[PDB]
């Protein structure tokens, strides 16, 4: 890996939607 | 024996749910028909122009289309490992109990996580002539990977072989499924605070792992721990990867993740 955590924080918030 | 049986399940959507392509829509793709207008072959320098250069949309009036090609390849696949990047997030917090973990946390577990993931389903699209590129839309051919000048040529080849013999053991997405939530979930990753609820939850998906391989591939009964043994073919391959892929930040150079991966980057998601 490395670090791209960057891209993967900002999925983490910024959605909306679930059963 | 409740909430840990609608556990598998519930996985199950959430990869039902957060992967654009899973391996049945891939499988026909592929060995399939009923669609005459199947995917673009890329099978060489040519072709691999046509797609890549419609592929960044800003490349028939720019310039971007003839540069070495070996590098213009490195490209696309991050105009393809953002969507990847975010399917695994999504789906990962799809995971019962995942959301719970401190955020900070939950960025560990998807940042060693994430290579494992994309690779063990890589193997849904692929066959030993060739994977498939933008979401079933192209095909490139694996002789045209295996060609391009080194260190190029070697990139693509390990992993097309681990998938040749992981697509062997013949899984479907309610196996990888949760193969691929016990590879996020694993409590070995450097840095975890809570370095014990990754475990704890780690055990329902292996044991959810175990009875659903059990009773899926009754008569491999040995691969279960075929399967523990590929969850570790696997950090090793990205381990691998992340090597060969460093012969590229030094010498080339050209295209690395310059501040430029943001013009579409923030305002987005
Ligand atoms: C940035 C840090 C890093 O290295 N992260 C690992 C990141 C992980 C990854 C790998 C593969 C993948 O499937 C991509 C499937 C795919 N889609 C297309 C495509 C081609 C033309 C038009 C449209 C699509 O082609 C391919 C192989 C998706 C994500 N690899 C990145 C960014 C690049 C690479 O791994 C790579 C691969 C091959 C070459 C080579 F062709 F030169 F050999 C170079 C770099």
């Amino acid at each position: 890996n490395m670090g791209l955590e960057a891209i993967i924080r900002k999925a983490l918030m910024g959605k909306y939607d679930q059963w | 024996t409740a909430d840990l049986k609608s556990l598998a399940k519930r996985i199950y959507e959430a990869y039902l749910k957060n992967f654009n392509m899973n391996k049945v829509k891939a499988r026909v793709i592929l060995s399939g028909k009923a669609s005459n207008n199947p995917p673009f072959v890329i099978h060489d320098m040519e072709t691999l122009c046509m797609a890549e250069k419609t592929l960044v949309a800003k490349l028939v009036a720019n310039g971007i289309q003839n540069k070495e090609a070996e590098v213009r390849i490195f490209h696309c696949c991050q105009c393809t490992s953002v969507e990847t990047v975010t399917e695994l997030t999504e789906f990962a917090k799809a995971i019962p109990g995942f959301a719970n973990l401190d955020l900070n946390d939950q960025v560990t577990l998807l940042k060693y996580g994430v290579y494992e993931a994309i690779f063990a389903m890589l193997s849904s699209v692929m066959n030993k002539d060739g994977m498939l590129v933008a979401y079933g839309n192209g095909f490139i051919t694996r002789e045209f990977l295996k060609s391009l000048r080194k260190p190029f040529c070697d990139i693509m080849e390990p992993k097309f072989d681990f998938a040749m013999k992981f697509n062997a053991l013949e899984l479907d997405d309610s196996d990888i499924s949760l193969f691929v939530a016990a590879i996020i979930c694993c409590g070995d990753r450097p840095g975890l605070l809570n370095v014990g609820h990754i475990e704890k939850m780690q055990e329902g998906i292996v044991h959810v792992l175990r009875l659903h391989l059990q009773s899926n591939h009754p008569d491999d009964i040995f691969l279960f721990p075929k399967l523990l043994q590929k969850m570790a073919d696997l950090r090793q391959l990205v381990t691998e990867h992340a090597q060969l892929v460093q012969i590229i930040k030094k010498t080339e150079s050209d295209a690395a993740l310059h501040p430029l991966l943001q013009e579409i980057y923030r305002d987005m998601y």
